[PDB]
């Protein structure tokens, strides 16, 4: 049961990096590739994310692709970057510039038949193959660009595995990019169409998460990628060690998803503990649960109390007692009755691993699907009407060759998907 | 009954002896390729 | 009763979630070098002979 | 000024939650 | 050309090539230890060699197949001395050790030996003359070494002590429990004995004792403080000044063969269905053979049951948890080599003893 | 003589772990499967048969099948201790799950693997002179569990025909619950289990952390504490195979004594002595304490209460020093009491069972060391509360088509949730009428 | 028992037109066909007289 | 069973140069001739390339014609020039020109008597004759025309063996002379007609194999003759070395060749990788597989998408399984049957050997038949008609004596060429 990785953009790039330092760490892999483990537990399924190559070495199955070399340079000059296949770094000649009909239809159609090339070969090396796994900003332009478009290949070439991606959606506060509303609608309309389950993330709650709860006093991107980096090598756990109860990227799918439309989640990982306060808690499924409800630890913007819990699945990792595991999922359902969709008789799944990440004792990862979702929609549907009424900055699109018929079909589609949440917050027995 | 349960053991240390060399020659084939390569890359760069 | 030739290999301590500082930060020069583009072997370490 | 999350903490649980430990008690009738 | 020809004999190929396979075994008092497997090859072209590790994990299709990492990654070793390792060095029997771990699987230095040896495709057999094979300084040091003749009489006393009064007039019984305080394994994968270890490991003895005066409890004091400083300075010490083990047992108990070694070391690999270091209590139980025994089947002296129990006895952790290590298990069957004799004697009770598969 | 064990899934493989576990320890064989020729009592002495076969060379190895569509579990009985007590043959593992889908795992997945296990089940029954039966143990909230254990039911009662199937079923829990699947699977699941299977005892984990909880005294109990006294209640059912006794009790007397008619198949199960070592020492256990212990409700492991019905038939199997006479002595102290109704139609109430052999003590084990115990088996009519709460859920959900897109796609008629939805209400109205006192002359 | 295949790669250059843009309700979607199966109603109904 | 070479031209005459050494190494035949092998299996089939000189020298049965010396007189001054039998050196006193007609007519007719008096010497020599192997540029002058007129006097003289080719063809982007095609579409001409068998080899393609697979820093032309020496060895590797399945040439056209006039092929060699990449790829038969059908590894400009394989043939050398060559052959067949010509059952034949290439673990050789070769012809005839209308260089041409209508023939039999393949594409079974 293989993942293939996909590491799109600058911002796909970094975090896939920090992924892969954090993954080659639990498992013991030198940065020459050689094993170095202290337990056959990490050898058993060193295949998940690695090929073997020949007298030891490991190597990692994933295709970086971007259009300026810049941050693969940057990468390969890491202290990790070795590790990387030579052949699977995918490159052009000039930028994305941030548009994303460029990314799309112009360096997209040139580069496209040969990372669609290195992921068939991937693929097909695996005995068994699972899903894919995509990182990559949603605001960007070769990010948005080609990880829709590669996407809608693979989506073509592949229909019955899984499609998982892992997106950055632009802060309420401050923008990053001026035409941020563009590129997220569009790539909100491909995604709504290709995507099986999506993951949406705010830079300004890692922000507020690193300041308040973890009180670093500099933080930077390696900090925030780690988190990022964390959450993700979790959510596969139970895929890759023995437990109590197994799951899989297809039953957290099928206990997620409603109707089919509505598969976009909010994510986040528990056991964060401030710089100076580990001596006032122990560690207790209790604590983790409290922790893993909090907004405060919640990587988007949009708050639960202003929506309904349709499921939320929670993966937990260490030695524990499945008792305790039921009845503080129970008493969290009895409890807060009201935020959770009534035609549900049970919307939490749980699920219990063996195996801890090093230097912790346990561990929860926690993946929620709420309506509060459609306010995000909103907003970026407002900003992008503002934008298209007065043809903002609309001559670099149409110039490329866009119709202007698609803005209005993903606009269209944007809010359906809100009208569809809204609906089914509202709705009742009778 | 004795004689023959011996002679099975007997055979099934063999098998397992086997099993192990082939991947011992495996594994001496690729160090000999890797020093190889390192004496390639070496030559190389003297010419540069 | 003495050790001999080889050396003892020190490994580092785990990665956390947390409990990382800046050290990414501590360097006083950062310029980057290209090797997509112009080098064919890229920057692939081989042993000596 | 920092910025903060907009949402504000409601969920609250406590350790051992259930009374007695039991999860449903039968009632007595009597003879 | 034969039939059973794989795809890198000799045969098969144009070109040639010499090396020298081998397998090896680590020589350590921990039972997780035991169950261990290496192997490695040698190049006399560059005087390099590796070696690595294998381990049996389940497969693919079901059964299992072999799964190896590095131990050793090649590079040109040299001895203490700074010469190279020739081929001479990899004969069976040999012992040699490299340096610190290089991996996270072990703890400190450790010593190897070589079960089997491999020269169907070696072509330059090389050999220094007058000279010792493998790297076993330790094991030079120890032959070289000369011990006093008033520390073999103190502690053939203290055997003598052990035997009647710790035990009931049995001598295995005596001999394990004499070895009760030097149980735990280092990271050397050897045991260690310090001085207040051997304070009081004189004084349980019971022989240095009179009447609870105070004047004679002092003289009991000086005199077992005299003992132990006696038997403490006539051994090599390492750094934080610990003895062996090992060499005190070569002259408490005497030399021992290493098929001796092998059998017991066969018998607990038989009884041990998990792959720790324990043995439980309840499969001694189940394995021992007092039934069989002449004084309970044919004299009728003792009670089978009555024996089982009191063979369950002596195992210092069978009231509480159970478990038995590796060290006490050996132990026991040093006490039981040094009892006897004769090679056949030995190997006849053995295997009488336990009624295993 | 001779009973055919076969798991299914997670909850199938994990139980199979602790009865394997229990049975050995029982008979004397270890790890590796040797007898140390002590354990028995001479020659012409076979015990074990139930349960083991001995090979020529006097190995033993144990007659079950272990069946998964994952590999992990399985690779953790390939890796454990038990390695060597299996056959490799008997360890069938697939290599990806039915992901929580009933329609995936009858469909699409289970209908690839279910061969080769007929195929092993048939080398098994090949191998046997006095089969009576197959004992199956899985969990109707999973996917694989319902899917493949119906399909395989399917197909074992035509091949086999009249041979009996007795299932040990883990029914989802009536508020403790673990997916949200749970309601679909577990109906679908049902009408298999009613038409294909001869009788069905239903096991809830709530009820077992209950007891777990109020009569042991573990604070914080895992699975392998319901597994332990899953394996005990097997054990205590075929003793009657395998020891001497005053009065033994053939499978075929089960079902003739506890089966009024075709349809009332479904049976509760309860254990008496469940008791820590410290409490131990402060009680006498006898007959008419365990006797009583049986019919509380506290006692139960399927979360009923048995008050708010009436029983039609009773099943006591007695084991370990009990004399015959205390053994009426206490039935006729239960038939005094006023809260135990029996159905009119039903007078003679009772089926008793007396076995010499004691229960037996695991060295991790939480239960402590007595010298008796009994265990019933008994029919009631309160067992229709619990397809009411299951059928409530199944109508909430279903009226939204809530997930139903799922089973639609893995190959599944729509039509299919209705039809077993109908199949439970009647179900359900068959229990109503059966426990109908009397009749009408208009 | 199945191995690993070979795949040669297909060509997407021409596919991709600004004209041919993604609709609503065009996503991919594998459905199964439905099999029909039979049924066995061994069981008699309840005859209690 | 033994081969004769003949070497034509200056293309010809370099490739055969490197193709002797190649074989004089795996041989162990020094430069002097005596022989220095370290196995029996080298001698036992010796006498397939070379004749024995007395007292322990080795001979290679080969004839060198060119119209000019001095290719000649530098590959004489080599390192390997003496082996080669003086009296085995024909030559002119003026060169070709790069005209067809002069090398066919004037110059060719001329010295062909002598070429033919040592090719009829060297064949009744053979104790059993296997094929010729001939190796020529079709671009060029003498190569072209004295190659495919002795290609035509052996065919009258034995036509009971087979007729082997490998022959340089003009690349698709730039041409190494302006009179091109003419000379190749004359040549091809002769071809179809005459010989058994033809593999065709552009320049360019053994360019991009060396910079896009190798990353060579600065190749040169025995870098380019040594791949294809290696590939030609490789063919006869069955041969002359003992295996598990035999093969031989003529069963290879018994098994390539549908129809007479279908016998043209493409060619590749499968365990071409950068010393970079090495490290991270083990050599293994799925590998093989995987690299012999991309189409980076083939060595035409053609690429395999645009077309069907009627036929291919696959060589192992060294000591495997067949199980894993079989159903490797098997599903490559199965999952990419779009490619496959549906109204063959199997296309794949596949040969296994015991003995690889020195230092290598495992080769292939892998020979296509496949009708996107047919794009290639097209562009021929399109160039040689273009030409033509114009009456482009013709009087060179025609001064030396030839007929338009020899270039009217030649152009219609290859644009019928063109129409059978595509036919035969684009056929069902109804
Ligand atoms: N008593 C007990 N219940 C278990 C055990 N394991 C799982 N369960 C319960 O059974 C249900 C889950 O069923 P599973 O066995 O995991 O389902 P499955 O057979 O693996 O089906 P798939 O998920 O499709 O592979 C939940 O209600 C669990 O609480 C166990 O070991 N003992
Ligand atoms: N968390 C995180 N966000 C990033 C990183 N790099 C860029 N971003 C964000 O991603 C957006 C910019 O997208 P970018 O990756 O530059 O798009 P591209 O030009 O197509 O590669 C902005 O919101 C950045 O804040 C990173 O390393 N980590
Ligand atoms: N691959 C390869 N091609 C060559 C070599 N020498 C010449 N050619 C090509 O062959 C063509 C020239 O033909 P040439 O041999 O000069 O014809 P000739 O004058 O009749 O001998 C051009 O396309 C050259 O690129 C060589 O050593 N290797
Ligand atoms: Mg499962």
């Amino acid at each position: 049961r293989e993942i293939v990785c996909v590491q799109a953009g600058q911002c796909g790039n970094q975090i896939g990096s920090k992924f892969w330092e954090v993954i080659s760490d639990e498992h013991g892999v030198d940065p020459t590739g050689t094993y170095q483990g202290d337990s056959d537990l990490q050898l058993e399924r060193i295949n998940v994310y690695f090929d073997e190559a020949t007298g030891g070495r490991y190597v990692p199955r994933s295709v970086l692709i971007d259009l300026e070399p810049g941050t693969m340079d940057s990468v390969r000059a890491g202290p990790y970057g070795q590790i990387f296949r030579p052949d699977n770094f995918i490159f052009g000649q000039s930028g994305a510039g941030n548009n994303w009909a460029k990314g799309h239809y112009t360096e997209g159609a040139e580069l496209i038949d040969s990372v669609l090339d290195v992921c068939c070969k991937e693929a097909e090396s695996c005995d068994c193959l699972q899903g894919f796994q995509i990182c990559h900003s949603l605001g960007g332009g070769t990010g948005s660009g080609m990880g829709t478009l590669l996407i809608s290949k693979l989506r073509e070439q592949y229909p019955d595995r899984i499609m998982m991606t892992f997106s950055i959606i632009p802060s309420p506060k401050v923008s990053d990019t001026v035409v941020e509303p563009y590129n997220t609608t569009l790539s909100v309309h491909q995604l709504v169409e290709n995507s099986d389950e999506s993951m949406c993330i705010d830079n300004e709650a890692l922000y507020d998460i690193c300041f308040r709860t973890l009180k670093l006093t500099t933080p930077t991107f390696g900090d925030l990628n780690h988190l990022v980096s964390a959450v993700v090598s979790g959510v596969t756990c139970c895929l890759r060690f023995p437990g109590q109860l197994n799951s899989d990227l297809r039953k957290l799918a099928v206990n997620l998803v409603p109707f089919p439309r509505l598969h976009f989640f909010m994510m986040g990982f528990a056991p964060l503990t401030s710089r100076g306060s580990q001596q006032y808690r122990g560690l207790s499924v209790p604590e983790l649960t409290q922790q893993m409800f909090d907004a405060k630890n919640m990587m988007q913007a949009a708050d639960p109390r202003h929506g309904r819990y349709l499921t939320a699945s929670a993966l937990f990792r260490g030695r524990m007692s499945t008792k305790e595991v039921d009845e503080q999922m129970l008493n969290v359902q009895n409890k807060n009755s009201s935020y959770f969709i009534e035609w549900i008789p049970n919307n939490i799944k749980s699920s219990v691993c063996d195996i801890p990440p090093k230097g912790l004792k346990m561990a929860v990862t926690f993946i929620g699907n709420n309506t509060c979702i459609q306010e995000m929609f909103r907003r970026v549907g407002e900003q992008f009407t503002l934008m298209f009424r007065r043809k903002a900055f609309l001559h670099w699109y149409t110039g490329e060759g866009m119709d202007e018929m698609e803005f209005t079909e993903a606009e269209s589609n944007m809010n359906d998907l809100v009208s569809e949440y809204q609906q089914y917050q509202d709705a009742t027995i009778e | 009954k004795r004689k023959f349960l011996e002679d099975r053991a007997r055979q099934r240390d063999l098998l397992r002896r086997r099993r192990f060399m082939e991947v011992e020659e495996e594994r001496r084939w690729a160090q000999q390729d890797n020093l190889q390569l390192r004496m390639a890359n070496a030559l190389e760069r003297q010419k540069e | 009763y003495q050790q001999s030739r080889a050396l003892k290999k020190e490994f580092s301590l785990p990665m956390v979630p947390g409990m990382t500082c800046g050290e990414e930060m501590l360097r006083r020069s950062y310029h980057r070098t290209q090797v997509h583009g112009r080098k064919y072997d890229t920057n692939t370490h081989i042993d000596g002979v | 000024q920092h910025n903060k999350h907009p949402g504000k903490t409601v969920m609250f649980t406590r350790k051992d939650p259930l009374k007695r430990g039991l999860f449903s008690s039968y009632p007595y009738i009597p003879e | 050309h034969s039939m059973d020809t794989t795809l890198f004999s000799d045969e098969n190929r144009i070109d040639r090539g010499d090396s020298l396979l081998f397998h090896c075994v680590q020589l350590s008092q921990g039972g997780t230890d035991s169950h261990r497997y290496f192997f490695g090859c040698y190049f006399p072209r560059w005087r390099g060699f590796y070696m690595d590790e294998a381990r049996e994990l389940p497969g693919p299709l079901g059964y299992n197949v072999t799964r190896h990492f590095p131990a050793f990654p090649f590079d040109v070793y040299l001895k203490d001395d700074g010469e190279h390792f020739l081929t001479d060095d990899f004969q069976i029997g040999s012992i040699f050790t490299l340096g610190g771990p290089l991996n996270q699987r072990d703890d400190g230095q450790k010593r190897y030996k070589v079960v089997h040896c491999d020269d169907s495709q070696l072509r330059t057999r090389t050999g220094k003359t007058l000279a010792f094979i493998g790297n076993n300084v330790s094991g030079l040091l120890q032959q070289t070494h000369r011990v006093s003749g008033e520390a073999i009489d103190a502690l053939k006393r203290i055997r003598e002590a052990y035997i009647f009064n710790v035990g009931n007039g049995i001598p295995e019984v005596g001999i394990k429990a004499m070895g009760r305080h030097f149980r735990k394994v280092g990271s050397d994968g050897r045991r260690w004995m310090s001085y207040e270890g051997i304070v009081r490991f004189v004084k349980d003895s019971r022989n240095f004792n009179a009447t609870l005066s105070f004047s004679d409890t002092q003289r009991t004091e000086e005199d077992v403080n005299t003992v132990a400083t006696c038997i403490y300075n006539a051994f090599p010490k390492n750094e934080e000044e610990c003895i062996d083990y090992d060499f005190f047992m070569d002259y408490v108990r005497g030399p021992m063969s290493q098929e001796r070694k092998d059998a017991v070391w066969n018998i607990f690999r038989r009884m041990d269905y998990d792959r720790d270091g324990n043995l439980n209590i309840i499969d001694i139980q189940a394995c021992y053979n007092t039934q069989d025994h002449p004084t309970c089947s044919v004299d009728h002296l003792f009670q089978s049951d009555k024996m089982l129990k009191g063979f369950l006895t002596i195992w210092d952790e069978n009231e509480r948890c159970g478990l038995v290590p590796y060290a006490e298990f050996l132990d026991y069957y040093n006490g039981v080599s040094a009892v006897l004799e004769d090679d056949k004697v030995f190997f006849d009770v053995l295997n009488n003893q336990w009624k295993l598969l | 003589r001779e009973a055919i064990c076969i798991h299914i899934g997670q909850a199938g493989c994990q139980v199979g772990n602790a009865c394997w576990e229990l049975f050995c320890l029982e008979h004397g064989i270890q790890p590796d499967g040797a007898m140390p020729s002590d354990k028995t009592i001479g020659v012409e002495d076979d015990a074990f048969n139930t349960f083991f076969s001995e090979t020529g060379a006097g190995k033993h190895v144990p007659r079950a099948v272990f069946l998964d569509l994952e590999p992990t579990v399985v690779d953790e009985v390939r890796t454990g201790t038990y390695r060597q007590l299996f056959h490799p043959e008997q360890l069938i593992s697939g290599k990806e799950d039915a992901a929580n889908n009933y329609a995936r795992g009858h469909y699409t997945i289970g209908k690839e693997i279910v061969d080769l296990c007929l195929d092993r089940i048939r080398k098994l029954a090949d191998n046997c002179t006095g089969l009576q039966g197959f004992l199956v143990y899985h969990a109707v909230g999973g996917g694989t569990g319902s899917g493949l254990g119906a399909l395989l039911l399917e197909r074992l009662s035509v091949d086999y025909g009249k041979k009996s199937k007795l299932g040990y079923t883990v029914y989802p829990s009536p508020q403790v619950s673990t997916a949200v699947v749970e309601p679909y699977n577990s109906v679908l699941s049902t009408h298999s289990l009613l038409e294909h299977t001869d009788v069905a005892a239903m096991l809830d984990n709530e009820a077992i952390y209950d007891l777990t909880r109020r009569n042991l005294d573990i604070e914080r109990p895992t699975y392998t504490n319901l597994n332990r006294l899953i394996g005990q209640v097997v054990s205590s059912l075929t003793a009657s195979l395998r020891f001497d006794g005053a009065l033994n009790v053939d499978l075929t007397e089960f079902q003739t004594n506890l089966v009024p008619y075709p349809r009332i198949h479904f049976v509760l199960t309860s254990y008496a002595p469940v008791i820590s070592a410290e409490k131990a020492y402060h009680e006498q256990l006898s007959v008419s304490e365990i006797s009583n212990a049986v019919f509380e409700p506290a006692s139960m492991m399927t979360k009923c209460d048995p008050r708010h019905g009436k029983y039609m038939a009773c099943c006591l199997m007695y084991r370990g020093d009990v004399v015959p006479k205390d053994v009426n002595a206490a039935v006729a102290t239960i038939k005094t009491k006023r809260t135990i109704q029996f159905v009119d139609w039903s007078p003679t109430g009772f089926k008793c069972g007396i076995n010499y052999q004691p229960p037996t003590v695991v060295p991790g084990g939480d239960l402590a060391k007595v010298q008796r115990a009994v265990c019933m088996i008994a029919n009631s009519t309160a067992i229709a509360e619990v397809f009411a709460r299951i059928d409530h859920k199944f109508d909430l959900m279903y009226s939204k088509r809530a997930f139903v897109h799922w089973y639609v796609g893995e190959g599944m008629e729509e039509g299919e949730f209705s039809e077993a939805r109908e199949d439970l209400a009647a179900l359900e109205k068959d229990y109503e009428e059966v426990g109908a006192e009397s009749a009408d002359m208009d | 028992f199945k191995q690993r295949d070979a795949v040669i790669g297909p060509i997407v250059n021409d596919t991709v037109d600004p004209k041919n843009f993604l609709r609503t309700g065009q996503g991919i979607k594998h459905i199964v066909p439905p099999v029909p199966h039979k049924k066995q109603h061994r069981k008699d109904f309840l005859d209690c007289g």
